[PDB]
């Protein structure tokens, strides 16, 4: 019953940043680590980083680094990514979990928010 | 009594210079402890399982499982160099001597002071409380050196510093297959508990006497003879290419120059001397007979797992792999003043040659045909088990009969002082966290609490913790360590390696303008030493 | 970075046929490799995991195979609500890297 729920859309202007947030349900929430992928419409799938929310520890990659912010919140099973500079990154935004095997597959996703910069 | 002084602050470092070239280093440090109560005054185990990360393929090393009795009681550890030693006394140290041995240790705890907080803040004096010290001098509760978690006393005579609270490992039984990122099962992450013939429940109350100082009481422990081997200040160059007789040179050069080199004008089958390769008549550097072996090559980052988990093998000598990285904060040789939970991290690079360098090693067939093919040789560069980035030297165990190896050089302020001796039958021929070993008996720790300060409501069949009143303490810890060092003579031409202070190292050896101090690290063994 | 390119973008197929998508990595990935699919609109569902097993609750007719730097998945059999777009994962090494993409089609 693991059950991973993103808010909802947003639409910030391209000098701002936005922080989405992943309420999670179903298990530990300290036993796995949350990772964040983007998907745009032609660029395809990429992925963010992860943040394991015991110990708060985080990775990225080169790209994201500091573009993106991951962040957890125990006591609420919340993990939050703050999308620093947002000047044309609109994209829709997933947070994942990788399953019950080991290896970094994704079996849980959230449903997705959408990020659209705009004026 | 309650106004009265029970000790003396002393932190002087006494050089007494004895005849025959030998001086006794008498090192005081002088600290003032900050102690609160325990969090819970009951001995709780616990167990500590990071499933998160091992669960994952290819996390094996990240492993933190174990299993620890956590004790009300602190410990007060100096077993650390900079406790008793400034960058001063060590640059005369390492200068001007040789040798270092281990002569004797006392500690003393005076100038008990116990308040009581009481909710703004006010801060009362309890001159009825006292503060328990016990000092295990049998040796019966587990050795716990702090040095290795960087929780002894801290560097700074100015500074007040805080005790460790103590706590051991308990038994359990863990397995952990390893795996990679792209293994199609789930080998097995099982936690499996506690085997009932390895319990240890070790308590303070049980094993040794307590002593309950008040303001105006003091405690003594007399002071422990270490007999043990003396460290060597020198550090020794010579590898197994450079012992013996060297070859006699019958063209040497003529225009002193960089490029002119001597040659030995004999073919190479058709030299004299002794080797070891009873099918070939080539004399060279690499197949002439040494006397013995100089280091020892051993499989780098290799884990063996046990009951309790997969651990790294520990090298003897580095030269990478080998040598230790020390991390630690503020209190142990950080910049006071720096903000943030990352701490300060350096690699000790020892002087001695008695390493390997694994990208120059190669096999080849017996039958030594010089020129040699590719099968008949097996190089750093060729996979084993299929694998691009593991060749021979990783799974390669070169110690034997044959090989001399120097001990771990003492490691300023960070390294560890003495340690304890394995109580196994057959012993380890060295340590890698410590110059000294105590053989046979090893001086004793320093278990610190304050007593339960009890409120009016206490019901010991209440089911919730018990009511105390909020105190701490702060007292002062003494302590003094007697070594025996001899004084180093030239015996060649040149000079030699001398630590020193210059306009690149010149700030860290002087505060900032807001009082941030730091304590670099210094090597040890600079003077070469002849081996053979 | 290691990038996985899938032949195709788009993939004609009738329904009852066996389809057979394509990965290549750039370098040397084991085994180390994920199979999603993702109907237009919704998130990726995880087929396969290790380039040959299959995760619970997967219709038997997916499988895949493969090593190195060739992979390949296939549907014996396919149906209505299996045409979506089948996205190819590594898993070998951090960045994780996904493929381009292939929709499956039906013949016009």
């Amino acid at each position: 019953a693991v059950h991973l729920q993103g808010t909802e859309l947003v639409k910030p202007g391209a000098s701002a940043g936005v922080k989405l947030s992943c309420k999670a349900s179903g298990y530990t929430f300290t036993n796995y680590d949350m990772n964040w992928v983007r998907q745009r419409p032609e660029q395809g799938l990429e992925w963010i980083g992860w943040i394991f929310p015991g110990d708060g520890s985080t990775r990225y990659n080169e790209k994201f680094k500091g573009k993106a912010t991951l962040t957890t919140d125990k006591s609420s099973s919340t993990a939050y990514q703050l999308n620093r500079l947002t000047s044309e990154d609109s994209a829709v935004y997933f947070c994942a979990r990788r399953g019950s095997h080991g290896s970094y597959s994704f079996a849980y996703w959230g449903q997705g928010t959408l990020v659209t910069v705009s004026g | 009594g309650v106004g009265i002084s029970t000790g003396t602050f002393n932190n002087q470092t006494e050089f007494k210079f004895l005849e025959n070239g030998w001086v006794e280093i008498t090192a005081n440090s002088s600290r003032l402890v900050h102690l609160n109560m325990p969090e819970s005054e009951n001995y709780r185990r616990v167990v500590v399982n990071n499933m998160d990360k091992t669960a994952v393929n290819g996390n094996m090393a990240l492993d933190d499982i174990h299993a620890q009795i956590v004790t009300p009681w602190s410990l007060v550890d100096a077993n650390a160099w900079g406790v008793w030693f400034n960058p001063g006394d060590w640059q005369l140290i390492v200068n001007t001597m040789s040798e270092l041995h281990l002569v004797s240790f006392e500690q003393e705890i005076f100038n008990v002071v116990l308040k009581t907080v009481s909710e703004t803040k006010v801060y009362n004096n309890d001159l009825t409380a006292s503060l328990m010290v016990a000092l295990d001098s049998n040796n019966t509760m587990p050795f716990t050196p702090a040095a290795m978690r960087s929780e002894t006393l801290g560097f700074y005579p100015w500074k007040p510093t805080i005790p460790t609270p103590w706590r051991y490992y308990f038994q359990w039984d863990r397995t952990l297959i390893p795996s990679h990122t792209g293994t199609s099962g789930t080998p097995t992450n099982i936690y499996h508990g506690t085997d009932p013939d390895d319990v240890q429940f070790y308590t303070i109350e049980n094993s040794v006497p307590v002593h309950l100082l008040r303001t105006g009481d003091e405690f003594a422990t007399g002071t422990f003879f270490f007999d043990c081997k003396p460290c060597r200040l020198t550090h020794t160059w010579q590898t197994n290419r450079a012992l013996g007789l060297p070859p006699f040179l019958n063209s040497l050069p003529q225009s002193e120059g960089a490029t002119n080199f001597g040659d030995i004008g004999v073919q190479q089958d058709k030299r004299r001397g002794v080797t070891q390769m009873g099918n070939t008549n080539y004399i060279t550097e690499a197949t002439i007979m040494r006397p013995a072996e100089v280091g020892y090559s051993a499989p780098y980052y290799s884990f063996e797992a046990s009951t309790q988990g997969p651990f790294k093998t520990p090298i003897a000598a580095g030269r990478a792999d080998g040598n230790p990285r020390y991390a630690f904060g503020r209190q142990h040789g950080q910049k006071t003043t720096t903000t943030g939970e990352t701490p300060e991290r350096f690699t000790y690079i020892a002087h001695q040659d008695t390493g390997r360098y694994p990208e120059g090693d190669w096999i080849q067939n017996i039958n030594f045909n010089l020129p040699v093919t590719n099968d008949n040789v097996l190089l750093p560069t060729d996979p084993i088990g299929g694998k691009t980035g593991i060749n021979y030297t990783n799974i390669f165990n070169t110690y034997g009969p044959l090989t001399a190896l120097n001990n771990v050089p003492p490691v300023y302020p960070n390294g560890q002082i003495w340690d304890k001796e394995f109580d196994t039958d057959l012993k380890p021929r060295l340590h890698v966290n410590a110059p000294f070993v105590c053989q046979n008996n090893c001086p004793g720790q320093l278990f610190v609490k304050v007593a339960p300060n009890l409120t009016n409501e206490y019901d010991p069949d209440a089911s919730a913790n018990m009511s105390r009143i909020v105190t701490y303490s702060d007292f002062w810890w003494k302590g003094k360590l007697v070594f025996k060092a001899k004084l180093r003579a030239s015996h060649t031409w040149n000079p030699i390696q001398q630590m020193s202070i210059n306009v690149d190292n010149q700030f860290n050896y002087v505060p900032s303008n807001i009082g941030g101090m730091k304590i670099v690290y210094e090597k040890s063994q600079l003077a070469p030493r002849k081996l053979y | 970075d290691i990038v996985m390119t899938q032949s195709h973008k788009f993939m004609s197929t009738s329904v009852g046929d066996r389809v057979s998508i394509t990965c290549k990595a750039s370098q040397d990935v084991n085994t180390a490799l994920a199979w999603y699919q993702q109907i237009p609109g919704q998130s990726p569902k995880l087929l396969i995991y290790s380039a040959s097993n299959r995760y619970t609750g997967v219709p038997d007719r997916f499988t895949a195979s493969g090593s190195g730097t060739d992979f390949t998945f296939t549907i014996s059999s396919v149906q209505a609500e299996d045409l979506a777009l089948y996205y190819c994962q590594q898993h070998y090494t951090t960045p994780w890297t996904f493929g381009g993409g292939t929709k499956l089609e039906i013949k016009r």
